[PDB]
C-alpha cells in the first residue's frame, strides 16, 4: 500500500508486475501511460546505453578499428559523430537501425492491441541461456537487464556530460 | 508468432502451404487479398526476371538485342494472360522440360521452394547491382 | 459512446492518457506550454531584428518553431485541465 | 489506369464495401501520399528540373543524377544547416533562363516577383511546396488506422 | 475546526492559543491541509537557515570559492555565489526535490493518504500519538520563532552591516 523507495507516499498501483518494480515513480508516470510501453522503454534506453557507455569507454580509451577508414584518425568519442556521418559509417548504422526500429514498431503497437508480447521480447536468445529455466529465474535474469540497463544510462549520461565540459577522455 | 519476425504474430493467411512461407508479412498486404495467389504470380515473374537480369549483366562486359527479348517475353505473357486471372498454380505456365514430373509433392514442394529463394535473392541482387552500376560505373572489382 | 450531457463532458473525451491525469497537473502544464511557446514568439522576434542573426532565415531556430507549438499544446491542456476539474480527476 | 479499372472489376480484385467505407485510412493516405508526398515530389522536380532550366542550366534524365542541384549538395539538409539553401538568390538583373546574373539559391522567401518575368521566383515556389508537404504530410497523422 | 483536526494552538507559555483572527482555516477550509505542510515547510526551512547564518559568521567550507576573503560576512554569500555555482546547484536540487518528492506528496497528503510535513523520517519519531504530538508542537513552536529569527537576522546585517 506504501511505496517502497519513498516510504510516505503511497503505491503507485499499476507497477504490479514489472519484475524492476521499486514502486518508485512518483510522478506516476504509471498511471498515465501503459506500462507496457513505459517498460519498453526503460529497456530499450538501457540496452542503448549498454552499448553506449561501453562504446564511448572503448574509443576514448584507444581502440580503434583496424585499418581506421579515412576521415576518423585524430579522433575522440565526443567527435566521432560527425567524423563518422561525413565517412559514410553511421549512415549505413542509420540504415540498419531503421528498418528493425520500423519492424520493432510493428511489435510495440500490436503489443499495445492485445498479442501478448512481453515488453522487451525479441526472438534474440541465440546462445541458449533460457534452457527451460524457471520463471523465478528468468524474472530474476530480467531483473539484471533492467538494473544494469538504469545504471548506464545514468553512467553514459555521466560519461558525456564529463568528456565535453570539462574536456576529457574517460579516464579522467 | 512468426517464424521471421519472433516478436509478430503470425499473419493468418500466411499459414505454412506456400513455400517460402517465413510468416513474413509485417506490414500485412495480405489480409485484404482474397488469395495469394496472384501475389506469387508477381513474386516469381519478377524474381525470374531478376534472375535473367543477373546473367544478362555478367555476359554483357564479359564477351537492341534485349530488344527482342522484351518482344519473346511479351508473346509469353500473351498467350498465358488468363492464367493470372484463372486461379491456376501461380508461375506455372507449363514450361518445364519434364523434369518437373518428378517424386513426390515434398519434392515439388522443395523445387518449388529452390525457386522462391533463387527469386527472392536475385531481386535483392539486381537491386544491388544496377544501384552500385548506377554510381560507381565499374563493371566490378 | 463519445456523446454527452450536461454541462462537462467526461473524462475519456482526453483520450487514454489525459484522462487519467488530474486537473492540477494539466493546468501547471497548460502555464509552461504557453510560457514555453511566448518565449519562443518573443525571442525569435528579437533574432529577426538583429543585424547579424536573420540573414537568409538565420532567425529560424528549431527550438523556438518547436517551442512556439506549445501555443496549441497550452490551449489544449488547459481545456483538459477543465474537463478533469469537472470530472473530479 | 484503363488496365486498374478492368483489373479492379474482376472478382478477385473488386474491394469490398468495408474497404470503400474505411474513411481514416483513406484521408490519411490522401493527406499524406496524395497531398503531401506529391507537393513534395512537385519540389523534388523544380529544384531539379525546373530552376537550373532558369538558371540556364540544362538537367533532364541523362544527366540528373550526376548534377547536383546546389553547390552545397544535400549536406546542409542532415546538418540542418538550412540557411544554405537561401543563399544568393537571382538578382534583380538576372537574365531569365540564362546563368547571367542567376543564383543559386534553391529554397528563398523573397517575395513579390522575378523582374523580367513578372512571375513568382521558382525558388519562392519551391519553398512553398516544400512547406505545403510538411504540413499535408504531418496531417495525414491525424486518424486512427491499424496501429 | 483546524484545532481539532491539527496540532499547534499554543503559544510560548504553553497554554491554549486559538490563533486565526482572520479566520483563513474556516474560510479556505479545504486549504488547511496545504496551510500546515507550508507552515512546517515554512518553519524546517528557517530553522536551518537561521543556523546557517550564524555558522557561516565563524566557519566556512574549506575552498577558497566560500572562502572569508571572498565572502565578506555572511549577507554577500547570496549574490556573490549565483554567477558562480553554489547557488545554482541547490536551485537545482531543491527544486528537483519539489518537482519529483514534495509535489506528489502534497497531492497524497490532498487525498488522504499521507500526513502533512511527513517526510518519512521515522527513526527519533516516538509512539504513543500524544507524545508524537508533543514533538510536532515542539517543531511548530521552535519553527515559528525561527522566522521571526531569520526576518530578524537577515534585515538587522543589512541596515546595521555587523555580524550576530
Ligand atoms: C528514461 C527511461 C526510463 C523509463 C521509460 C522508465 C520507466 C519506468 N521505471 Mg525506471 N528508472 C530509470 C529510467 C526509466 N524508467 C533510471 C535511469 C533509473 C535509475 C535511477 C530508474 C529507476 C527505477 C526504479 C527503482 C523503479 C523504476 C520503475 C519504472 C516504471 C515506473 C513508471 C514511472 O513512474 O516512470 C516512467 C516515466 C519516466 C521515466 C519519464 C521521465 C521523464 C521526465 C520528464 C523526467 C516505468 C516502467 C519501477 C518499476 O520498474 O516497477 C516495478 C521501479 O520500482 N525505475
Ligand atoms: C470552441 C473550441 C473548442 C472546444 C472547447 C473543444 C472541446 C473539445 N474538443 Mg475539439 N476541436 C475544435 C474546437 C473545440 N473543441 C476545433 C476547432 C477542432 C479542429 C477542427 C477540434 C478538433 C478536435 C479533435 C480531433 C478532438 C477534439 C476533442 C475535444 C474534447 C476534449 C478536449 C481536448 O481537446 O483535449 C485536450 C488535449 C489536447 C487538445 C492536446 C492536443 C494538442 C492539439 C495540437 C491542440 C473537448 C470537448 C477530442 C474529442 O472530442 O475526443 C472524442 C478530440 O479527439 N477536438
Ligand atoms: C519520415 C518520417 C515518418 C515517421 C517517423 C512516421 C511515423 C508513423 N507513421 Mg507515417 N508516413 C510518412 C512518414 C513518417 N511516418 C510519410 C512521408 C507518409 C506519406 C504521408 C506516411 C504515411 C502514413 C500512413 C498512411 C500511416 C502512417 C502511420 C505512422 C505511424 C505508425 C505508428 C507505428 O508505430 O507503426 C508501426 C510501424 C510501421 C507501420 C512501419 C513504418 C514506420 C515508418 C516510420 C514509416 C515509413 C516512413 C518513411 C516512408 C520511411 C523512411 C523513414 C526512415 C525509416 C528512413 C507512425 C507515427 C500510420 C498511422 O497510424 O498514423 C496515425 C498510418 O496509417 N504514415
Ligand atoms: C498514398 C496512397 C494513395 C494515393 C496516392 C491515392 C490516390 C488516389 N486515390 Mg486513393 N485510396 C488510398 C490510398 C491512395 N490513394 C487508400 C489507402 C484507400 C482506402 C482507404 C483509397 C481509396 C480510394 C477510393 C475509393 C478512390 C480513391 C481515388 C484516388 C485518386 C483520387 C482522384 C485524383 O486522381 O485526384 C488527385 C488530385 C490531386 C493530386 C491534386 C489535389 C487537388 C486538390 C483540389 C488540391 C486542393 C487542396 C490544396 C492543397 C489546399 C486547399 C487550398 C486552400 C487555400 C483553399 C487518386 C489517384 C479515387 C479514384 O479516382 O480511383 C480511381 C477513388 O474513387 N482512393
Ligand atoms: C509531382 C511530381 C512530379 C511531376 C508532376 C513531374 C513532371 C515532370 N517531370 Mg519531374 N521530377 C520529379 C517530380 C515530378 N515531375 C522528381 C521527384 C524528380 C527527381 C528529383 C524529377 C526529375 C525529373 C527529370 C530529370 C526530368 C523530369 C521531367 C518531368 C516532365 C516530363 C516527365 C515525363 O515525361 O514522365 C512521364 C510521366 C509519367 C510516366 C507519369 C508518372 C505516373 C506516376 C509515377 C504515378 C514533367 C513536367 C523531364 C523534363 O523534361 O523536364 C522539363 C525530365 O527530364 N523530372
Ligand atoms: C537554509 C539552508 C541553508 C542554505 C541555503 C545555506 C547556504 C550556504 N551555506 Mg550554509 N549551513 C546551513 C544551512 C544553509 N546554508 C546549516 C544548517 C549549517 C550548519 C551545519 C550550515 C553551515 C555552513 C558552513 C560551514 C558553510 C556554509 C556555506 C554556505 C554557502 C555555500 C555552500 C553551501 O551550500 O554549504 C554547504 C551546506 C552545509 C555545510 C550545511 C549542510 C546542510 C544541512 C545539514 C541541512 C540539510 C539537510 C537536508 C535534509 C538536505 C536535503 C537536500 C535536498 C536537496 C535533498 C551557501 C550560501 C559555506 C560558506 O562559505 O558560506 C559563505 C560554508 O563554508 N554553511
Ligand atoms: C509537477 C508534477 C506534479 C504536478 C502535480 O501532480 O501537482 C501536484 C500538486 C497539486 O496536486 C494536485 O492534487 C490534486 C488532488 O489533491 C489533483 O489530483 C491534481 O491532479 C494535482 O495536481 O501541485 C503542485 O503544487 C506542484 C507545483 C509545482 C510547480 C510550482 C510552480
Ligand atoms: C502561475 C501561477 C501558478 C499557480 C500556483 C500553482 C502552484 C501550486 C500551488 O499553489 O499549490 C496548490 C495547493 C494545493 O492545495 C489544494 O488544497 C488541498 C490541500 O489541502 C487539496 O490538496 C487540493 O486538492 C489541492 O488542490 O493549493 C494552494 O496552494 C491554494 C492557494 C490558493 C491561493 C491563491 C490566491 C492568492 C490570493
Ligand atoms: C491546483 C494546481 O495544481 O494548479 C492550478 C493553478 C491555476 C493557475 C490556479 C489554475 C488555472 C487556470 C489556467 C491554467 C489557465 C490557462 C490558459 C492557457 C495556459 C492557455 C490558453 C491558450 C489560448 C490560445 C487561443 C493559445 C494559442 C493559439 C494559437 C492559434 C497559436 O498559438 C498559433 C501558433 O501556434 C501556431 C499555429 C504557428 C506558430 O508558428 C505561431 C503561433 C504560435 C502563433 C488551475 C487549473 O487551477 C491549476
Ligand atoms: C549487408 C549489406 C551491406 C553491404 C553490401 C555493406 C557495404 C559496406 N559497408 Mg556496411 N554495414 C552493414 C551492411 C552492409 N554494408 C550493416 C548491417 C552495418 C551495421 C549497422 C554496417 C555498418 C558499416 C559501418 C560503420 C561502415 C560500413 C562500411 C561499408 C563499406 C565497406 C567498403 C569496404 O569494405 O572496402 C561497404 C560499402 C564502411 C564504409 O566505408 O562506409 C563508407 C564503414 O565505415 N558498414
Ligand atoms: C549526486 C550527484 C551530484 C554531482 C555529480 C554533483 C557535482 C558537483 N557539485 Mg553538487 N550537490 C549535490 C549532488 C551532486 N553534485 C547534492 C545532492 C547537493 C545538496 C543539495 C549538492 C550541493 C552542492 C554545493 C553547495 C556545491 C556543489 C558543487 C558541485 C560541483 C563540484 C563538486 C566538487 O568537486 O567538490 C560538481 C559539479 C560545488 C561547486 O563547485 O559549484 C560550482 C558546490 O559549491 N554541489
Amino acid at each position: 500500500k506504501q511505496s517502497q523507495a519513498l516510504p510516505f507516499l503511497p503505491y503507485p498501483e499499476n507497477l504490479s508486475g514489472y519484475v524492476g518494480d521499486a514502486g518508485f515513480d512518483p510522478l506516476r508516470f504509471s498511471d498515465y501511460f501503459p506500462m507496457d510501453y513505459l517498460r519498453e522503454a526503460e529497456i530499450k534506453h538501457g540496452r542503448i546505453c549498454m552499448l553506449a557507455t561501453v562504446g564511448w569507454i572503448a574509443v576514448d580509451m584507444g581502440l580503434r578499428v583496424y585499418p581506421v577508414p579515412a576521415g576518423l584518425e585524430g579522433v575522440t568519442a565526443a567527435t566521432a559523430h560527425d567524423a563518422s556521418v561525413a565517412q559514410g559509417g553511421l549512415g549505413q548504422v542509420f540504415g540498419w537501425v531503421a528498418v528493425a526500429e520500423m519492424a520493432s514498431w510493428i511489435g510495440v503497437s500490436q503489443m499495445l492491441q492485445g498479442s501478448g508480447r512481453e515488453p522487451g521480447y525479441f526472438g534474440f536468445d541465440p546462445l541458449g541461456l533460457m534452457k527451460g529455466k524457471s520463471e523465478a529465474e528468468v524474472n530474476n535474469m530480467k531483473l539484471k537487464e533492467i538494473k544494469n540497463g538504469r545504471l548506464a544510462m545514468l553512467a553514459f549520461s555521466g560519461i558525456c556530460t564529463q568528456s565535453v565540459l570539462f574536456d576529457k577522455t574517460f579516464p579522467f | 508468432m512468426s517464424e521471421s519476425l519472433p516478436f509478430l504474430p503470425r499473419p493468418e493467411k500466411l499459414d505454412g502451404s506456400m513455400a517460402g512461407d517465413r510468416g513474413f508479412d509485417p506490414m500485412g498486404l495480405s489480409e485484404i487479398q482474397q488469395d495469394l495467389t496472384y501475389a506469387r504470380w508477381a513474386e516469381l515473374k519478377h524474381g525470374r526476371i531478376a534472375m535473367l537480369a543477373i546473367v544478362g549483366m555478367i555476359v554483357q562486359e564479359y564477351i537492341g538485342v534485349n530488344g527482342q527479348i522484351f518482344a519473346a517475353i511479351g508473346c509469353v505473357e500473351l498467350i498465358n494472360f488468363n492464367k493470372h486471372y484463372d486461379g491456376s498454380e501461380p508461375g506455372d505456365i507449363g514450361w518445364t522440360g519434364g523434369l518437373l514430373k518428378n517424386k513426390s509433392e515434398a519434392e515439388i514442394m522443395k523445387a518449388k521452394e529452390q525457386e522462391i529463394t533463387h527469386c527472392r535473392l536475385a531481386m535483392i541482387a539486381i537491386t544491388g547491382a544496377t544501384v552500385q552500376t548506377l554510381l560507381f560505373h565499374q563493371p566490378l572489382l | 459512446d463519445m456523446t454527452w450531457e450536461g454541462e462537462y463532458p467526461p473524462s475519456k473525451v482526453l483520450g487514454p492518457i489525459m484522462s487519467k491525469m488530474p486537473s492540477g497537473l494539466l493546468g501547471l502544464i497548460s502555464i509552461a506550454c504557453a510560457a514555453v511557446c511566448a518565449y519562443s514568439i518573443a525571442q525569435s522576434g528579437v533574432l529577426q531584428q538583429q543585424p547579424g542573426a536573420y540573414e537568409n532565415g538565420s532567425w529560424v531556430k528549431w527550438y523556438y518553431v518547436l517551442g512556439s507549438f506549445g501555443g496549441p499544446l497550452a490551449w489544449g491542456t488547459h481545456v483538459a485541465s477543465w474537463i478533469q476539474r469537472k470530472n473530479g480527476m | 489506369l484503363l488496365f486498374a479499372g478492368w483489373l479492379h472489376l474482376q472478382p478477385k480484385f473488386r474491394p469490398s464495401l468495408s474497404w470503400f467505407k474505411n474513411n481514416e485510412s483513406r484521408l490519411n493516405h490522401h493527406l499524406s501520399g496524395l497531398l503531401g508526398v506529391s507537393s513534395l515530389a512537385w519540389t523534388g522536380h523544380i529544384v531539379h528540373v525546373a530552376i537550373p532550366a532558369s538558371r540556364g542550366v540544362h538537367v533532364g534524365w541523362d544527366n540528373f543524377l550526376t548534377t547536383p542541384p546546389h553547390p552545397a549538395g544535400l549536406t546542409p539538409f542532415f546538418t540542418g544547416n538550412w540557411t544554405v539553401y537561401a543563399e544568393n538568390p537571382d538578382s534583380a538583373s538576372h537574365v531569365y533562363g540564362t546563368s547571367e546574373g542567376a543564383g543559386t539559391a534553391i529554397l528563398t522567401f523573397l517575395g513579390g516577383f522575378h523582374p523580367q518575368t513578372q512571375s513568382l521566383w521558382l525558388s519562392d515556389i519551391a519553398h512553398h511546396q516544400l512547406a505545403i508537404a510538411v504540413v499535408f504530410i504531418i496531417a495525414g497523422h491525424m486518424y486512427r488506422t491499424n496501429f | 475546526s483546524v484545532f481539532d483536526n491539527y496540532v499547534g494552538a499554543k503559544d510560548f507559555r504553553g497554554a491554549e492559543f486559538k490563533f486565526d483572527p482572520l479566520k483563513l482555516s474556516e474560510t479556505y477550509e479545504p486549504f488547511q491541509g496545504w496551510f500546515r505542510e507550508s507552515e512546517l515547510r515554512h518553519g524546517r526551512t528557517a530553522m536551518l537557515a537561521v543556523v546557517g547564518y550564524i555558522a557561516t559568521d565563524f566557519v566556512r567550507i574549506p575552498g577558497e570559492m566560500y572562502s572569508f576573503e571572498a565572502i565578506p560576512k555572511s549577507a554577500d554569500a547570496h549574490d556573490a555565489l549565483i554567477a558562480s555555482g553554489p547557488m545554482s546547484q541547490l536551485l537545482l536540487w531543491i527544486g528537483l526535490f519539489d518537482l519529483v518528492v514534495t509535489a506528489p506528496a502534497v497531492q497524497a497528503m490532498g487525498k488522504g493518504e499521507r500526513e502533512p510535513g511527513d517526510f518519512g523520517l521515522k527513526w527519533f519519531a516516538p509512539s504513543s500519538k500524544d507524545a508524537f504530538d508533543k514533538k510536532r508542537e515542539a517543531e511548530l513552536l521552535n519553527g515559528r520563532l525561527a522566522m521571526f529569527a531569520i526576518g530578524g537576522i537577515a534585515t538587522q546585517s543589512v541596515l546595521n552591516g555587523h555580524g550576530f
